[PDB]
């Protein structure tokens, strides 16, 4: 009665949020891109969630009991705990293709194919629930089953948290101007050298200079080169200042892709770190209540609850507030 | 082997609340609902409700509600339920009892049950009477003597005959309420040659009141 | 709130007989109903789920039947341990309700009461009270009705009556009842009667005493 409109309220909010999102990607050719694919089946997702599970959630937080059939309950259980599964896989996939597009530049047979094993791995995880297998007491509506309690836990849980919060320390390990000037210029060097004294002397400021670059296959590559000036092999040493020069541009592309794609990288981190520190508290205390035998009351799991669905409100204020061309589609299609 | 093992009789003054427990032994408490059911002098049933030892949610007969609140410890595996605001229409027998997963809305296994007493009496030793056959009573092969108890609070007086040596023909009847005071009666049977040739004796005893009487029936 | 009738608050059977129990709900409750078992110690057992499935432990003596608003349960033979209360219980709708419950007594041949009186003890007069008493044991069946006469005249305020369950040995009744009065109306009257009307008899039993011939 009293949260009951507030939470239409906020069912409303996400519904058009993710509407919007939806359509500025769909209609906007400058964000249609496979991370922003995966962000638009994230949306879908949360859309579902506050269209199709939210209304009952809200129904059992005015009237306090579940006044229609098990089947009913085990059907929507199983949409909610489907949909939040697809979630969090949705956030991890994109953690993988961020990933994918930082450290390997090098297609869209692999979106469809990680779209649908999120959907699928998210079905197979829920479908124990509308096989009968939560059986709810008369006029209440729950997971009525502790071990199906710490198995989705388990499942939809901690493991795509832990690989998607390892997936983003590999991306931050991921972190010269007048270097690029110096090997350019004595790569031109070496191209017009005749002996084996100015070679050696270009290749040596070479390695001098793309020591700040790399970590390195630059740098082994310059010694190989290196080592044939020692033998005066003028023409093998220019050949492999030819793949050097390849080497070097090579470098000069992905980091430019890198320093392309780091701010949507980093608006994706951020969105996923809104998703834990919403839905943290929710598992935190059914692991309380699990392991410790703690008298937890209800108002805290409610609360909880709801703590962690307003995270499906917040995702496109994010990509307002983190993406240029998202809030220009955005200004765009509202007039 | 499960076991429902409840709390002792409560014997609570008017308006006052009381809390009776449930502890539960061999199976997993927080998995099982945990119903409570009342049982009126009248021997007729009430499901005052339920609570998930889970999620610590409720679900009550709204009948019941504001009368009663149900509470879990799942370190002791304990159920509780709390009467407040007791009137004489609240003493009863209440049970515990466990939700059959198999059978939707029945319980299989109950506690043995808590007496509940909403009285505002004083405890009160008992008046033991001696009731022998009449004035001009004209008496057959069987003489049957008695003894009544009168006045006393609260209930469990025991009456034995002869120490517990006359037992083959006697019967004990319960009590009932009058003034507020609970009142019952025994009777024992004896051959006619046998009294009062031999002494017969009732020995009624009130805890409550650390009291025991005895009466040595007598003729006339 | 589904109201559950069961149709004999007591129900009286020969040992190793059928017995039939019936439970009519207020509206159809479409064989959502339970059979539960309370032993005279007070404990509860439960028997059926589903108007027709035995719960785990109990004998195949046990059965039950029914459709819409009229359900039943029925022992093919009756053993001593069936000896207790039953009780129907609707699980169709909340909240749960059970039936008035329906408790088992073995029948046996009809049995003549004992009736014995007792005036007031001079320690119970000397409080002022004084209660007639009135004994009546070893009955069958339980069907009984006790009348006071104080001067050949019926009183009914006053009068005290207590039964005893079935008997362990013989399976008879037997009961109580206690005319209470004060001492001065008790010194004002003579003649005190207990009168008794059983199946067993034609004519009522009647036992008195006059007040002036004691002693
Ligand atoms: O499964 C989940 C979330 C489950 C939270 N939902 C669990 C079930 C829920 C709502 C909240 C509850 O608690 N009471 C009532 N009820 C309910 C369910 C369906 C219809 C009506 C009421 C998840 C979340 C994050 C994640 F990363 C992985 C999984």
């Amino acid at each position: 009665n009293y949260y009951a409109t507030l939470l239409t309220l906020l069912i409303a909010v996400i519904v058009f949020g993710n509407v919007l999102v939806c359509m500025a990607v769909s209609r906007e050719k400058a964000l249609q891109t496979t991370t922003n694919y995966l962000i638009v089946s994230l949306a879908v997702a949360d859309l579902l969630v506050a269209t199709l599970v939210m209304p009952w959630v809200v129904y059992l937080e005015v009237v306090g009991e579940w006044k229609f059939s098990r089947i009913h309950c085990d059907i929507f259980v199983t949409l909610d705990v489907m949909m939040c599964t697809a979630k969090i896989w949705n956030l991890c996939a994109i953690s993988i293709d961020r990933y994918t597009a930082v450290a390997m530049p090098m297609s869209k047979r692999r979106v469809t194919v990680m779209i649908s094993i999120v959907w699928v791995l998210s079905f197979t995880i829920s479908c124990p629930l509308l096989f009968g297998l939560n059986n709810a007491d008369q006029n209440e509506c729950i997971i009525a089953n502790p071990a199906f309690v710490v198995y989705s836990s388990i499942v939809s849980f901690y493991v795509p948290f832990i690989v998607t919060l390892l997936v983003y320390i590999k991306i931050y390990i991921v972190l010269l101007e007048d270097n690029w000037e110096t090997l350019n210029d004595n790569l031109k060097v070496i191209e017009k050298a005749d002996n084996a004294a100015q070679v050696k002397d270009a290749l040596t400021k070479m390695r001098a200079a793309a020591l700040d670059a790399g970590s390195d296959i630059l740098v082994g590559q310059i010694d190989d080169a290196l080592k044939l000036a020692n033998e005066g092999k003028v023409k093998e040493a220019q050949a492999a200042a030819e793949q050097l020069k390849t080497t070097i541009n090579a470098y000069i592309q992905k980091y430019g892709s890198q320093q392309k794609e780091k701010k949507a990288t980093q608006m994706l981190a951020i969105v996923l770190g809104v998703f834990i520190i919403c839905w943290l508290p929710f598992f935190i205390t059914h692991i309380l209540n699990i392991h410790c035998d703690c008298n937890i009351p209800p108002v805290l799991y409610s609360a909880f609850t709801w703590l962690g669905y307003v995270n499906s409100a917040v995702n496109p204020i994010i990509y307002t507030t983190f993406n240029i061309e998202f809030r220009k589609a955005f200004l765009k299609i509202l007039h | 082997e499960v076991q429902l093992q409840q709390s002792g009789a409560e014997l609570v003054k008017p308006g006052a609340s009381v809390k009776i427990s449930c502890k539960a032994s061999g199976y997993s408490f927080t998995g099982y609902n945990m119903n409570w059911v009342k049982q009126s002098r009248g021997k007729s049933l009430e499901w005052i409700g339920y609570i998930n030892p889970f999620y610590g949610t409720t679900n009550y007969n709204q009948r019941f509600k504001g009368k009663a609140t149900l509470t879990v410890d799942k370190s002791s595996s304990t159920a509780y339920i709390q009467l407040n605001s007791l009137t004489s229409e609240d003493s009863a027998v209440y049970y515990c009892a466990r939700r059959y997963l198999t059978g939707t809305g029945a319980m299989d296994y109950w506690g043995q049950g808590t007496s509940v007493t909403v009285s505002s009496a004083k405890t009160t030793p008992p008046s033991v009477y001696p009731l022998a056959p009449g004035c001009g009573d004209t008496t057959g092969s069987s003489v049957t003597l008695g003894c009544l108890v009168k006045g006393y609070f609260p209930e469990s007086v025991t009456v034995t005959w002869n120490s517990g040596s006359l037992s083959s023909s006697v019967h004990t009847f319960p009590a009932l309420l009058q003034s507020g005071l609970y009142t019952m009666s025994s009777s024992v049977t004896v051959p006619s040659s046998t009294w009062p040739s031999q002494t017969v004796t009732c020995s009624v005893a009130h805890p409550a009141s650390s009291t025991t009487v005895d009466k040595k029936l007598e003729p006339s | 709130d589904i109201v559950m009738t069961q149709t004999t608050s007591s129900l009286s059977a020969s040992l190793g007989d059928r017995v039939t129990i019936s439970c009519r709900a207020s509206q159809d409750i479409s064989n959502y109903l339970n059979w539960y078992q309370q032993k005279p110690d007070g404990t509860v057992k439960l028997l059926l789920y589903y108007t027709s499935r035995l719960h785990s432990g109990v004998p195949s003596r046990f059965s039950g039947s029914g459709s819409g608003t009229d359900y039943s349960l029925t022992i093919s033979n009756l053993e001593p341990e069936d000896i207790a209360t039953y009780y129907c219980q609707q699980y169709s709708k909340l909240p749960r309700t059970f039936g008035g419950g329906t408790k088992l007594e073995i029948k046996r041949a009809d049995a003549a009461p004992t009736v014995s009186i007792f005036p007031p003890s001079s320690e119970q007069l000397t409080s002022g009270g004084a209660s007639v008493v009135c004994f009546l044991n070893n009955f069958y069946p339980k069907d009984i009705n006790v009348k006071w006469k104080i001067d050949g005249s019926e009183r009914q305020n006053g009068v005290l009556n207590s039964w005893t369950d079935q008997d362990s040995k013989d399976s008879t009744y037997s009961m109580s009842s206690t005319l209470t009065l004060t001492k001065d109306e008790y010194e004002r009257h003579n003649s005190y009667t207990c009168e008794a009307t059983h199946k067993t008899s034609t004519s009522p039993i009647v036992k008195s005493f006059n007040r002036n011939e004691c002693n």
